[PDB]
């Protein structure tokens, strides 16, 4: 991922 | 920065196969005295362009720029620090800054108000500055390693996540349905732990090798 967690 | 003892701390535990005993007794490794001060609870990886911006859980956010430069702005939302490659350390805030500083200051501006208004805060459910150090990504995880010696890893897949903590010579492992619970690491060696945490406690080891590599 690109950024941690949605 | 307490990476060797780290490591010593992790060889020990391993070594001693938690997962291999008669009757496996983690919660008795568990110590609420230990809980972490600082934790990494965002991250967005724009590493691409300009770096690795952070939030820590008690709002402060920072970046480690790809010219191994750090930006971090305290909770109060305007005092700011800045750290040089060779670690010189600078103080100042967002209304008063040199005018050197404005991009990277815009740039921190932006991932802050991104991690504010998009993603989930890691550990919101506990109560516990340090900047980032060093950080890489592997293809399961992302290892963050904070001035203050702790070293945080991410999983991937299932969203699990270790907070190593050299001084407490302890360790927070979040599991899957977000439970945060802080381990003395000489206890997990007494009295064992489960399968899934063995495991990232031995990928931990290897990560801190790569730490120590680097
Ligand atoms: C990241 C690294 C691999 C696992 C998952 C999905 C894809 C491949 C990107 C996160």
């Amino acid at each position: 991922p690109l950024h941690s967690t949605m | 920065c307490h990476l060797s003892d780290m490591l010593q701390q992790l060889h020990s535990v391993n070594a001693s196969k938690p997962s291999e005993r008669g009757l496996v007794r983690q919660e008795e490794a568990e110590d609420p005295a230990c809980i972490p001060i600082f934790w990494v609870s965002k991250w967005v990886d724009y590493s691409d362009k300009y770096g690795l911006g952070y939030q820590l859980c008690d709002n402060s956010v920072g970046v480690l720029f790809n010219d191994s430069t750090r930006l971090i702005l305290y909770n109060d939302g305007d005092s700011l620090q800045y750290i040089e490659r060779d670690g010189t350390e600078s103080y100042l805030t967002v209304s008063s800054h040199p005018n050197s500083l404005m991009k990277k200051i815009t740039l921190l501006k932006y991932f802050r108000n991104y991690m504010s208004e998009h993603l989930l805060k890691a550990g919101a459910n506990i109560t516990p500055l340090p900047y980032l150090r060093t950080w890489f990504r592997t293809r399961s995880a992302i290892i963050l390693h904070l001035s203050n010696g702790s070293v945080q890893i991410n999983f991937f897949q299932d969203h699990t996540k270790l907070i190593l903590c050299p001084l407490m010579a302890a360790v927070t492992y979040i599991d899957e349905k977000r439970d945060f619970r802080t381990y003395r690491l000489s206890l997990l060696e007494e009295y064992g732990c489960c399968k899934e945490l063995a495991s990232r406690l031995r990928y931990a080891r290897t990560m801190v090798d790569k730490l120590l590599s680097s």
